[PDB]
């Protein structure tokens, strides 16, 4: 999971 | 928006659409082209190609089970097409090339037609 | 193989799957949740939650056009993870994380689960 | 494009  | 994003989804859904096609599940069309017939899922159809997405938008065409395609296209250029559409994996070879490059132009998918001329451009 | 590989493709198709969506291009399901119904493609659901890819590969539930969750299940919860199905972005907030969870259990959704709970750990 |  990563920020967009 | 503050979501977040899971980098393998998109990735792991195709393969996942793969596989229902390989077990043929929910494929609700076939593409015949010449001797040679190719189950699929319309909406997968629609997402990677310019021309399945005119056809299946169509208020008559969209209820079709069956698609026809031009007596001048290759059935080994398509179905390299079609495992290109479920997998992002094109296998392009100097046997291939040409076939795959009109069928991609006929099929509409921009992305294919330029990496055949950029490896057509390199051979001359 | 000798393939080449097109690193957004798989992005692309999401994107267009969504995009079908949004103007109801061949969705061929209804999910009811309470008071609240969500149309989508059978294929795109199958493809994301282990519960949508039993439903519909059984022999009688993969010919119905409309499919009711448990009364449980809460609608805003079920709206965010189907964004999260066909954009790969999940809306997990404070006010929405213990019932984002809870559906993503019942979905069979093993990453959303995992980001679910080490964000509630991290809480604590 | 790139080589998988
Ligand atoms: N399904 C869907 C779809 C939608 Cl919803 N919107 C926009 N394009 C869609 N698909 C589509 C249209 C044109 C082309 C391609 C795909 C690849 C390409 O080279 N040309
Ligand atoms: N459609 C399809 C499908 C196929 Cl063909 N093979 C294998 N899994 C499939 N889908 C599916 C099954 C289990 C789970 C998920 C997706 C996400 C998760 O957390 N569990
Ligand atoms: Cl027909
Ligand atoms: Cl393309
Ligand atoms: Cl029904
Ligand atoms: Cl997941």
């Amino acid at each position: 999971w990563v920020i967009p | 928006d503050s979501c977040i994003q899971f980098t393998r989804h998109a990735s792991d859904v195709l393969l996942n659409l793969n596989r229902l096609r390989s077990r043929d599940i929910l494929t609700d069309v076939v593409i015949v082209v010449s001797r040679e017939q190719f189950r699929a899922h319309k909406t997968v159809l629609m997402a990677c190609s310019g021309l399945f997405y005119s056809i299946f938008t169509d208020q008559l065409k969209c209820n079709l089970s069956v698609i026809n395609l031009d007596p001048e296209i290759n059935p080994e250029g398509f179905c390299i097409l079609l495992d290109f559409m479920y997998t992002s994996r094109l296998n392009l070879r100097e046997g291939n090339i040409m076939a795959v490059m009109a069928t991609a132009m006929y099929l509409q998918m921009e992305h294919v037609v330029d990496t055949c001329r950029k490896f057509i451009k390199a051979s001359e």
